[PDB]
Order: C-alpha cells, then structure tokens, then sequence
C-alpha cells in the first residue's frame, strides 16, 4: 500500500504534467486554425 | 504478347478494322504514317509457352509524369500485375513515383521489380540489392537483376530463368480471384458515396 | 446585378442568392474566374461536354451544372467587389478568351463598376505581423526549434527586393531613378552597373575589370569594329597599367572623372545609400544599354537573371520600338519565370496623350508581330506607365514647385513599385513559404510534446501490470 | 505566374478549338458525313448509341465492303464459299466472315472476349457446340483470295 501512495504522490507530480502537455496541444491545435486562416486571406 | 502455334501480329485500327499479317512487318504499323490506318493497338502471336493464359501487355514509358499513371490505367484496365522494369538506378525518386504509379491499383500484392543491366556496372551490385531489400518491399517475390543471351554461349547467370520461373509460379486463379475482389469493392464504394450524396441532400 | 445575369443566363437564370459565399477566395485564381465568367448561356452545354472544362471545375470544386456556375459566377463578382482580387487583368483575361467566349456582357460590368478599397500593404503588414505573433507563440513552448523559429524570422524579416531597371541609352534611366529617389544621384561613351542598396556607411564601392575580362574584351574588339574604335581611343589615356584580380575602390564623392572614358575600365558600382525608398529594404540594380557590350553585357543579364525580383524597362516616348529594345522585350515574353515584368514610357510629356496610348498600341503590336501564334496574347503580360522624371524631380526642390509630380507619372508609378510588395508574386509566395515553415515546426512541437504523453500512459499501463502482478503473487 | 495564366487561357482556348471548331477533309464524301455528324451531336442531347452508331457508319467509308450470302434452308450455300476460298469448309450456327490473308487460317472471337488464330481445318469444331469449352462469338476464316 504504501509503494502504491508513492506512486499516487509521483502521479498527481505527473497529472499536473500531463495537464500542461494537454493545455500546450489544445494552444497548438488553436495555432493552426488560426495559420490556416492567415493563408485564406492572401488571395 | 499471345500464344498461337506460329509467329503472327495482329494489327487492330482505330477503326475497328483488323489485319493478321506476320511478326516482321511490326516495325512498319509501329511507325506511324499520314496516311495508313493508324493502329489501335498491336498483338504478337507466337508459339511460346508462358503466353499460354498469361499474355503480356507494353506500357508507355515513364516520362518523368506524375499522372502519366493515372492516363495509363484510364486507358487501359484489368492488369493482375506488372514487371517493373528499371536500371541499377534505385534512387528515392524511382522510389516515390513507383509508389504512386502502384498504389496497389497496377502491381497489387504479386508484382515484380527487375534491375536491369548488370553488365554495365560486383561488391556494388550486392549493396544495391540490399538497398533494394530495405527500400523496394512495394513489390512482391523479390526484386530481382539481370540481363544477357542471345548469342551470348553462356544465356545464363542473366537470371532469366529466374524471371522466367516466377511468371511460371504465378497463381493465375488467385490474381484473377483478388483482382476481381478490388474492382467489386471499388464499384461498392463508388455506389455508396452517390447514396450518401442523395441522403445528405 | 440580377440585370446582369438575366442578360446572360437569359431563360435559364435560376432562383439563386446573389452573395459570395466563397470560403476560399484563393479557389481559384484570375484566369480560372475569367473562365468561369465566360460560361454565358450561350456557350454553357459545349463548355460542360469540355474534358478540359471539366477538369478545371473538378480542380475549382465545382459542379457543371447550370445552377452552381451561376452561384459561382456570383460569388466571383462579388469577390471582384468586396475582397478585390481582380483588377483590369481579369478584363485582360476577358478580352483574351473573347477567342471562344465573345462576352461583351461581363466584360463592361467588370469596367464600370465601383470597386472598393484596395487596402494591400497595410493587410499586408497585418497579416506579416500575425505570422510573427505566431512564430513567438511556437517559441514560447525545444531549443532546437526555438533557434529554427528564430532564425527563419530573421530570414523573413527585412528581405531583399530587387528591381532590375534596363532599357537603351538615349531612352534614359538616371533621370527616371533621381526622381524616383526623389533627389539626385549619380548622373544627369558608356557603361557600367550600378546597384542602389540600403546600408548603414554611405559607400560607393567600384569594381574594374579582371584581366581576363579585359582580354575578353580586347577579342571581341576584333568582330566588333566599332568597339575596337572605342578600345583604341581609350587606350590612350593608359590607365590599364585594372588588372589581375582585385580592384574595389571603397568610397568616393561620385566624381564624374569616371565619365572621361574610365567607366569603360569600371564594370560594377555598388552604391549603399540611405533613403526612404531603399530604407524600405528594396535594392535598385540600373544596368547598360548599347556598348562595351562584350563582358558587361554578360554580367547585366547575370545580375537580371540573379535574383531581381522585378523588371522595369524604360523606353523613351518617341523611341520607335529600338530593334534592340524589341529583342530584349521579345526575349522578356519568351521567358516564363519573368511573370509579368513591367514597361515605363520615359519622358511622358513632350508628347500628347492619347498619342501616348498610340505608341503603346504601336509597341504591343511590333511584339505581337514578333510572336505568330497564341503567344501574341503573351504581351498581355506587360503593363505600361507613362512618366516624366523631370516633372516629379522639379516638384522637390527645383523650379516647378507647382505641382507637376502628379500628372507626370511618378506618384502612379511609386504607388506601382509599392504594391509590388503585397501585390507582386513575391511577397505572397514569401507568405505562404512563412506559413509553411510555420505549419512544420508547429508539427514537430507536436511530436515532441505528444511523446510526453505517450510516455506517462505507458508509465500507468506498467504500472498498472505491476499492480496485477503482485495480486497474482498474493493468490500464489 | 502570370505567364503560365496567360499560358492556361491559351490552352483552354486551343482545347475547346480543336473540339468544336474544325472543317474536316472536305471537298469529298468521306469528312463532309463527319459535318453532318458534329452538326447531329452539338447539343441535341443524342444518346450514346446514336453517337457510337454515327461514328461507325463515318468508319464504314474506310473498311471491308460486306456482302452477305443469303442461303435458304440449306441451298448450297457452303459448296459455293467453299469454290469461292478454293478450299473447302464444311448443323449450323455462327457468324462467319471470309476476309484476306496470306494464308489459310481461321479466327475464333470467343464471347468471352478472348480470341485464337488456328488452323482453317478445325473450322467444323468451332461451328459444332460442346458442354464445356468457351463458345464462339464469331468465326474469321482468313484466306489468300482475291475477292476478299
């Protein structure tokens, strides 16, 4: 049990990473729209 | 290419009209004229086996075109497979064009690709073909290289009978069988998008 | 405009909402909307049996049936209006398919019709500024790509516009540069290139030739003749004892002593000035017209087939075509990767307009005569100005102080050059290379950050199998 | 590349040239049934068999004149082609044709599709059906006659 509240301790450390990762693809994701916007424009 | 038991071509014109006539007068239809019926197509009769149900059929050369593939297939339909013919050449671009010329819509699953001219060029050879293993697994039943006879006293180490013996191997019925498969599965997709469009509307 | 498309469409016109709603607006490009225009009533059934017609709607998106060339046609009008794509070209392309399509309709409403604001560089800017918010973005959140970012925008920032301006002698391009730069500059037997760049020093850095470039010179003396003339008067003042390799003069106050037969030794002069027009990183490269031909011709069509960006000829008022003028033109119109260079009718006054116009005719039909095929609609590629250098030059500081700049040429002519720079080919194709690079670094940050992902779920998934492993012990 | 629009256009208006706009060998019979028949097929519509049927009698001018022989239930029709190829062929039925060769052979065109080029001796088998071997279309007997 107590290896398993290490690893817990470790994981909520690694879920606040994983959130950031989330949050960098959906700003990523966004970028793109917005690029193809940008070319749309251009003629 | 067709098996008879003598040497004959038959010209097809575009009119519809036909000749049989023999071999030695090919050149002469191949070379165009103003003014003789310009042909259709061109079929060599001959007493070879091989050409026993499993007839050869020429392909325009590759001109450096992207869609010159495409134009062939909408010419000319129904190939089982192919002997893609190329020089000790392999480079990335042969590599690409022959993916999109395959696609699996001309050389599908059973298919060969032949390098030519060994002559001309081993330890080189060998590193080509390993280059070819890794690069060229598109085509099926080994890349495979040679080419001499004919009058050459030897008519072997060309590998000839190597090409030879996987055009005997062939499974005709399966090629025929998978072929048939595709163009049905085709047809389907086709019928089912049109029946989609009506649905959306 | 529902005028318009019952003349056009006169019993088929379909119920249909005149607006563009495009979702592209780079669809399709201005030859493509002249097409798609073309398709009156009259013409409609042949063009949809058309392979080639069909072809191009299949590349469009389009349908061939009557009711989507109708909306098209609408949505390209509109566009023609509110997003202003086309200018008179699209009436060029027009007037070139009249070959088939004699759509006189079309043609007029395009004429006469309000266009709308143009609006090219600041959207321009704007969008040149969203690409940069956007690559800082990317640089945010990797060092790797952050130098990669970083130095593709010092690529993109500050870059090399070239316009290479040419044209025979007596035509005159000094002028036409002095009052373009809106000052003097250098010049008010014959040659050498100069290049107008912008920089920090005030330079007038000069190159002679090699000697092997003077003995090129001195064996085509021998076909010549008139060069060879030239080549013994000059030969008298020995300036050549302009030999082996290096000869870069580093400065000077634009002394014309050069002008007493030395520029003939002198091949390149590189000018680094400061004024606003060269400020706004556009580089000028003026070239020789008529002689010394042997090796400074070679290097002028170096320097135009080097990277210029633009092509400018000047041709006087009242030259008459100037047969080598005419092969340079000709040559000009052979060449795809020119694009549309541009002609400047130098000297504009002098000469009634309306009898300029005249000349332009005269000039477009010498270069269609010298193209006998479909290629005559290849002089549609020029586009012709009319200025007067000395008019604009005056305005600034000399006698017409009175306002000659305009109804001259050079205020039209500067706005030109300026819209070149959204406009022209190059800025959009520089663009689209932006946003390319854009796109590929933004998916290889992709990569790397779904890696991070990737990795903590097999970091669960064996953790959750050590889980399962020690319940299996514990049952053992 | 404003060239290569300008280089577009031109293709475009050389493409719909050369398909509607075009005299034919006029000046003789051959090319002026070609004008009427681009003037049968601009717009009106006509079916794809009208069309291919068009194109067919525009074909016939250049080819074999054909001349059918009319038996009656069997009037010695085969002894008379049989003195006609010199030779001699042969329950009845394919479609034969007697054309020009240099030699004796025939063609069986299967409906299958496939063909073979034999010998002129194994005529009758072809013509007599069996239970299971490719059924010919048609027969091609090719002979060295004038005539044909």
């Amino acid at each position: 049990e107590k290896v398993l509240q290490s690893l817990k301790n470790q994981d909520a450390n690694i879920l606040n990473s994983f959130e950031e990762n989330l949050e960098k693809i959906e700003k990523l994701k966004q970028l793109e729209m917005g690029l193809l916007n940008a070319d749309k424009l251009h003629h | 290419l067709r098996y008879a038991k003598e040497y004959f071509l038959r010209v097809e014109f575009e009119d519809g009209s036909d000749i049989i006539t023999n071999i030695e007068k090919l050149a002469f239809y191949t070379d165009q004229r103003n003014e003789v019926k310009q042909a259709k197509s061109l079929h060599i009769f001959a007493p070879i086996p091989l050409l026993e149900k499993i007839t050869l059929v020429d392909t325009p050369g590759l001109n450096a075109n992207e869609n010159d593939t495409l134009t062939t297939l909408d010419e000319l339909k129904n190939i089982h497979g192919a002997i893609w013919l190329s020089l000790i050449d392999n480079a990335g671009k042969k590599s690409e064009e022959d993916a999109i010329k395959a696609n699996l819509e001309l050389l599908g699953e059973n298919s060969i690709c032949v390098l030519n001219q060994k002559d001309k060029l081993e330890l080189d050879n060998v590193l080509n073909y390993a280059k070819s293993v890794f690069l060229k697994y598109f085509n099926e039943l080994i890349a495979i290289s040679c080419k001499e006879a004919k009058d050459e006293q030897s008519y072997e180490k060309s590998n000839f009978q190597s090409l030879l013996d996987f055009l005997t191997q062939l499974d005709t019925t399966v090629l025929k069988e998978k072929f048939v498969k595709r163009k049905i599965l085709n047809l389907c997709e086709i019928l089912e998008d049109e029946n989609q469009l009506f649905v959306g509307i | 405009m529902k005028e318009l498309f019952q003349k056009i469409w006169q019993n088929e016109l379909q119920f249909l909402n005149f607006d563009a709603k495009f979702q592209d607006k780079s669809k399709l490009d201005t030859a493509e909307c002249a097409i798609i225009l073309s398709v009156n009533k009259d013409n409609y059934e042949r063009y949809f049996l058309l392979k080639e017609f069909q072809e191009l709607c299949k590349k469009i998106d389009l349908r061939v049936d009557i009711f989507s060339m109708q909306n098209a046609q609408i949505c390209i009008l509109n566009l023609f209006k509110s997003g202003f794509i086309s200018k008179q070209d699209l009436l060029k392309a027009l007037k070139i398919l009249e070959k088939i399509s004699k759509n006189t309709e079309i043609f007029d409403f395009i004429l006469q019709e309000k266009v709308q604001s143009i609006d090219q560089k600041a959207l321009f800017q704007n969008d040149f500024k969203e690409l940069n918010t956007i690559n800082l973005e990317l640089q945010k959140l990797d060092e790797n790509l952050k130098s990669r970012l970083q130095k593709t925008l010092e690529k993109f920032q500050n870059l090399e516009f070239n316009i290479a301006i040419t044209g025979v002698m007596n035509a005159g391009k000094s002028s036409l540069l002095n009052a373009l730069l809106k000052e003097d500059f250098l010049g008010v037997e014959t040659a050498n290139l100069t290049v107008l760049s912008y920089g920090k020093s005030e330079e007038a850095k000069i190159y002679f030739w090699d000697k092997k470039e003077w003995q090129n010179i001195l064996e085509s003396s021998h076909f010549n003749a008139d060069l060879k003339e030239f080549i013994d008067k000059l030969d008298k003042s020995v300036n050549i004892e302009p030999l082996i390799q290096n000869i870069a003069l580093c400065e000077l106050k634009n002394f014309s002593s050069a002008k007493n037969k030395i520029s003939a030794l002198i091949k390149k002069i590189e000018i680094k000035s400061h004024l606003e027009f060269l400020k706004n990183n556009i580089s000028i490269v003026d070239t020789p017209g008529l002689d010394d031909v042997v090796v400074q011709r070679e290097i002028v069509t170096n320097e135009y087939l080097r990277e210029s960006d633009f092509l400018i000829h000047l041709m006087n008022a009242s030259q008459s075509l100037t047969q080598k003028d005419a092969d340079f033109l000709v040559h000009c119109l052979l060449n795809s990767r020119l694009s549309k260079f541009l002609i400047v009718l130098t000297k504009a006054d002098l000469l009634s307009k309306k009898d300029l116009e005249e000349v332009i005719v005269y000039t477009k039909e010498s270069l269609k005569s010298r193209l006998v095929d479909l290629d005559e609609n290849l002089v549609e590629k020029i586009d012709f100005l009319c200025v007067s250098a000395k008019m604009a030059s005056d305005f600034y500081k000399g006698l017409a102080s009175k306002e000659s700049l305009q109804k001259s040429g050079m205020q039209e002519f500067e706005n030109y050059l300026f819209n070149e720079l959204y406009a022209g080919e190059k800025s959009k194709i520089a663009l689209r290379a932006y946003k390319k690079e854009l796109h590929l670094e933004l998916k290889n940050i992709l990569s790397e950050y779904e890696m991070q992902n990737r990795l903590i779920k097999e970091n669960k998934q064996g953790v959750s199998e050590e889980n399962q492993k020690l319940l299996l012990e514990l049952q053992k | 590349g404003s060239h290569m629009q300008i280089n577009l256009l031109n293709d475009f208006i050389k493409a719909y040239e050369n398909t509607y706009s075009v005299s034919f060998d006029d000046s003789f019979k051959g090319r002026i049934q070609e004008l009427c028949k681009e003037l049968n097929e601009p717009f009106m519509h006509a079916s794809y068999a009208l069309e291919n049927e068009l194109k067919e009698l525009v074909f016939s001018l250049d080819k074999n004149v054909n001349i059918a022989i009319i038996g009656q239930f069997s009037s010695g029709k085969s002894s008379l082609l049989n003195l006609i190829l010199g030779r001699d062929c042969l329950v009845t039925f394919k479609p034969t044709f007697l054309r020009y060769a240099k030699e004796y052979f025939l063609r069986v065109e299967f409906e299958d599709g496939s063909d073979i080029i034999t010998n002129i001796e194994k005529l009758a088998f072809y013509t007599d059906q069996r239970n299971e071997v490719k059924q010919a279309k048609s027969l091609h007997i090719f002979a060295p006659i004038p005539l044909l």
